[PDB]
């Protein structure tokens, strides 16, 4: 359940939508594919609730929680409503190896 | 030398011979292990040689 | 090959006597002449037929049009049995299309006759014993006889016997595989040498 | 052998 | 791009409903003791005209 709510001034979120690049990643790539190193990029995007913080349920089955499926690298695509200057950045990206 | 594909994808070499014993031939359009898309891992792309 | 005015009957391959079922066969008109066709089947005493859409008359079938009717069915006979259907064009029913000449070739009516094996109803369990006899200088004798009629359905029994020595039913491949010159340590050679 | 059973057990 | 139609008895037609299948093999499911070796399948149904 990747729990996601940051507020641009701590008390003012949008009634909107958010997705996020939950991706199975971490395999040193030349980007010969033209796409980055994702073994998977999953999209459990949801509309941001007007009332309250928005939370998401992402199942790790389709994530394929496998031995030779490697660490993740995560880079949200957080979009802003009726402004168009949509946000993107790679934070919470350097995870661990179990 | 340098040549370019006909409709069948063909060019027609011709090499004068009188030099060191062996000789290795390869014709190319794309470079030897290019720097962008080096490919040193799981990706699938290996251009013909 | 084609057939102009025919009934293409398709269905499962093998059925059972006990329970009932239905089948659905279709009459096929690849001709722009749009025909009302009165499909039926000629049922023998081997089975009884009861339809589900025979009270209503079919309407017509234009080029590649097809009128199909289902028929609940339960058989009583057994074995390699034949299967019956019917088909023919009809005259003077000007209600569906514009006209209906209704005259294919002299074999205009198509009456197909198709086969059927019908394995039986009930719980198929089995019975089997065996024995081995061999003298070298004389004779021996076996006797197997299994009377098992507990409250039975008749015409079920069947056996199919075997006088056999299964030394080499399909035993060629091991017999000319398992041959090697050994290699390695002592245990490696022992496995490479002992089966031989 | 091949044969059939179960005509009853409907009481 | 995909296309389908058969030569029938005498190459004729006959209509119906078609359900085309698209799936990848050797999926990512546990790799020694398979769970869902059929990949993320899709549905392209059609009406055979
Ligand atoms: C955390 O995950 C669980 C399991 O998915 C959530 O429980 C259910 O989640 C579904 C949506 O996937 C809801 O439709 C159900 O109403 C939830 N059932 C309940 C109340 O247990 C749980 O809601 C998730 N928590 C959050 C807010 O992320
Ligand atoms: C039902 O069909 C069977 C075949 O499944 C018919 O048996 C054949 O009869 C023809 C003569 O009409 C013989 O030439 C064949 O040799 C028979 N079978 C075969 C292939 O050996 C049977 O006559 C049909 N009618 C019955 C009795 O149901
Ligand atoms: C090829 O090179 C040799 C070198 O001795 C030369 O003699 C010859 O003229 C050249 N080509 C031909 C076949 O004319
Ligand atoms: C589909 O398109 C390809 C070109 O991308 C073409 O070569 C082929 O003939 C077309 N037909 C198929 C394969 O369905």
């Amino acid at each position: 359940n990747v729990s996601v709510c940051g507020l641009y001034t701590y008390g003012k979120p949008v009634p909107g939508h958010v997705t996020v690049s939950i991706c199975r990643k971490y395999s040193d790539a030349s980007d010969c594919h033209g796409e980055d190193s994702q073994a998977f990029c999953e999209k459990f995007s949801g509309q941001l609730n007007s009332h309250g913080c928005f939370y998401q349920q992402v199942k790790t089955k389709v994530f394929q929680l496998k031995r030779k499926e490697y660490e993740m690298k995560l880079h949200t695509e957080a979009q802003i409503q009726e402004e168009g200057t949509v946000v993107e950045l790679t934070g919470r990206q350097s995870s661990e190896i179990t | 030398s340098n040549a370019t594909t006909d409709e069948h994808g063909l060019v027609q070499f011709s090499i004068n011979t009188t030099n060191v014993m062996g000789t290795s031939l390869t014709v190319r359009v794309n470079y030897k292990d290019r720097s962008p898309c080096y490919g040193y891992q799981w990706v699938s792309e290996e251009h013909e040689e | 090959a084609f057939q102009p005015f025919f009934v293409e009957l398709t269905m499962p391959y093998s059925v059972i006597r006990g329970e009932a079922f239905t089948l659905k066969a279709t009459v096929l008109n690849y001709l722009p002449k749009c025909i009302r066709v009165s499909v039926q089947l000629e049922a023998s005493p081997a089975f009884l037929a009861v339809p589900v859409e025979k009270e209503q008359a079919p309407h017509c079938i234009c080029a590649n049009g097809r009128q199909t009717v289902s028929w609940a069915v339960t058989p009583k006979s057994l074995g390699n049995v034949n299967f019956t259907v019917s088909a023919e064009a009809l005259e003077s029913q000007e209600l569906c299309g514009t006209e209906v000449p209704s005259v294919p070739e002299h074999g205009r009516k198509d009456t197909v006759i198709k086969p059927l094996l019908v394995e039986p109803e009930g719980l198929e369990k089995e019975t089997t014993f065996n024995s081995l006899l061999c003298p070298s200088g004389g004779e021996v004798s076996e006797e197997l006889s299994l009377k098992l009629p507990p409250n039975v359905v008749e015409e079920s029994a069947r056996a199919s016997v075997s006088v056999l020595g299964d030394i080499l039913g399909s035993a060629m491949q091991n017999t000319q595989n398992l041959l090697q010159m050994p290699y390695g340590c002592g245990e490696q050679n022992m496995v490479l040498f002992a089966p031989n | 052998l091949k044969y059939n059973i179960l005509p009853e057990k409907e009481e």
